RNA sequence: CAUAUUAUUAUCUUAUUAUUUAUAUAAUAUUUUUUAAUAAAUAUUAUUAAUUUAUAUUUAUUUAUAUCAGAAAUA
RNA sequence: UUUUAUAUAUAUAUAAUAAGGAAAAGUAUUUAUAAGAAUAUGAUGUUGGUUCAGAUUAAGCGCUAAAUAAGGACAUGACACAUGCGAAUCAUACGUUUAUUAUUGAGAUAAUAAAUAUGUGGUGUAAACGUGAGUAAUUUUAUUAGGAAUUAAUGAACUAUAGAAUAAGCUAAAUACUUAAUAUUAUAUAAAAAUAAUUUAUAUAAUAAAAAGGAUAUAUAUAUAUAUAUUUAUCUAUAGUCAAGCCAAUAAUGGUUUAGGUAGUAGGUUUAUUAAGAGUUAAACCUAGCCAACGAUCCAUAAUCGAUAAUGAAAGUUAGAACGAUCACGUUGACUCUGAAAUAUAGUCAAUA
């Protein structure tokens, strides 16, 4: 037997499922439509470069 | 994974639920130029209290259990420790019992002993050759019977085992002699021919 | 024999604080029983301010435990 | 030797006999690198200490000294400090104050200009900087492809996505504060195995915890509201990034002329507290344990270390100034709020000046 409040066995490895943590992390905006913004194409850039990257 | 160390139980029922077992470890020391071993005892947890004294176990980690404790026994590889426990309480039962029978034999004895003239009555018996007398002997070549040595039996005994050792000599020597009557003699029975050549012989003998 | 500084404590005193007790015609909110002052209409009827009432959040008060630091004793 | 002969009782003694001879031409990198001398002796050899030859400094001093370039600069009194600076910023949060034009009649409201940071607010000072007093480890330093309690419905402050941003009160007014609305865990059922537990899915229970508007434009209508759009803000949720809290193993100075030490002491069972284990703290009840001549406990001393500096052939030894990492402290001690994290260079109390 094992200590009363002692886990016998380790934490199971978490392994990482890429497509996942990409979905979580970095999800594409559902609202593709969108109308002229002076700083929302700037914000809009950015966004997709850090994604891509 | 979590530290694991072999070890040994040096201390066992002092305290509940916790032992000391000896953990040696291989270091090097410069100043010698040696491999030696350090040696540490820690205090394990021991849940059940299965281990014993001079058991051979692990000590896995664990979250702090108390201050001092942070290790847990996981098995026993060897139950050295169990079985001198098991192995005393047998002893002392076998030892009574062993004792009792040895004592009644000695009672015996000295019983014997407290009833207890073989001259005079051989004599008797050999004049012989009156009659009541005779008789009251005879119910305590008979003189042959009653005069043999314990001597004579070590004298045959001792003829018996020498002409057994001779004889299996003699047979595995001629046998050994003609390769193809040692063939003939397993095929009967039904260097490896050397061994069930001797076996073959022995149990003939 | 004399000076000094850390440490402790079955001793004495204790800031502040943490819990813990007991008390508040003590407050503030809200819930009642009520009293004044006021507002619309044909005796009112409700409104705000004060009276009594019992749940919360605290204040004053004291019961105990610990507690900075100080003496006394020891090293 | 081996085999056999004769003789004698499978064995013993004598005699003879022995199978091992083959020939041929041509077909470096070597590594790392350790030197002694003078002084004993009447003289010799040896032991033996002392001193010297080398390199260097966080250096000081004596004598001397031209320029330029770079690297350092209170090691001692964590001793006391005159004086000036080192943390402010936002007028697009709310308020105030003026001046002109317009309409309205001492003022009122707009538009345009400005001032206002002695009023209410937001953000920043847990960092950086300096120091080495304390700390010999009870939480400190170094290291591990070390762990779990199998660490919180924690974001601190940016990224990527979705949503929401409602009502009242008190402030003179608000993006100030309160009250209110709304938006993982524990069970039950099964599944599997990385199983004597964990994970997965489902269905419930509660999650249930918020917010905030400014600056512009326009569009409506009737200055008032409203509706969008652009900008900058706010709150929530998931993931990432950066981060934190706890424990394990090994190592970390001298004195035993400090030999016994420890009673929360060693362990067990519960309960309070934490996000979280544990005599860490608080309470209760049990057991008699735990450390120690491979050096406990006690005392003295000390910030620790490096791919840093010095030195040596090297193992090592010394330093911890300078560069870098960690810790601790901001005159001394304790406690408290906030917060994820502070016994904070904050606050309160006391001590010192
Ligand atoms: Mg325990
Ligand atoms: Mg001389
Ligand atoms: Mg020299
Ligand atoms: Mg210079
Ligand atoms: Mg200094
Ligand atoms: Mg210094
Ligand atoms: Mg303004
Ligand atoms: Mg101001
Ligand atoms: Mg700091
Ligand atoms: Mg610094
Ligand atoms: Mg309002
Ligand atoms: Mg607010
Ligand atoms: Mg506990
Ligand atoms: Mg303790
Ligand atoms: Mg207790
Ligand atoms: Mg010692
Ligand atoms: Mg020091
Ligand atoms: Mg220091
Ligand atoms: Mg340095
Ligand atoms: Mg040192
Ligand atoms: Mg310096
Ligand atoms: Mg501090
Ligand atoms: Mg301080
Ligand atoms: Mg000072």
């Amino acid at each position: 037997k094992h200590p009363k409040g002692s886990h016998r066995l380790s934490p199971k490895v978490n392994f990482i499922d890429v497509d996942n943590l990409i979905a979580k992390t970095v999800a594409e905006p559902q609202s593709i439509k969108s109308s002229n913004g002076s700083a929302q194409k700037v914000r809009l850039q950015k966004a997709e470069l850090r994604r891509k990257f | 994974a979590r530290q694991n160390f072999l070890g040994l139980v040096v201390s066992q029922g002092k305290m509940q639920k916790t032992v000391k077992v000896r953990v040696e470890t291989k270091v090097f020391n410069k100043k010698i130029n040696k491999e030696l071993f350090h040696r540490r005892d820690y205090l394990v947890h021991d849940e059940g209290e299965i281990s014993r004294e001079g058991d051979l176990v692990r000590i896995e980690a664990t979250r702090p259990l108390s201050k001092r404790k942070f290790f847990a026994i996981a098995e026993i590889i060897r139950n050295k420790g169990q079985q001198f426990a098991l192995y005393e309480s047998e002893a002392q039962l076998s030892v009574a019992k062993e004792e009792a029978q040895k004592a009644k034999e000695f009672l015996d004895k000295r019983s014997v002993r407290e009833n207890k003239t073989l001259l005079r009555d051989i004599r008797t018996i050999q004049d012989a050759l009156t009659p009541k007398e005779l008789l009251e002997i005879k119910q305590r070549e008979t003189v042959r019977q009653l005069l043999q040595l314990d001597i004579s039996g070590l004298e045959v005994n001792l003829e018996k085992q020498r002409s057994l050792i001779d004889r299996i000599q003699t047979r595995l020597s001629e046998l050994l002699s003609n390769d193809l009557k040692c063939d003939q003699f397993l095929k009967d029975h039904g260097n490896i021919k050397k061994n069930l050549l001797r076996k073959h012989v022995m149990m003939d003998m």
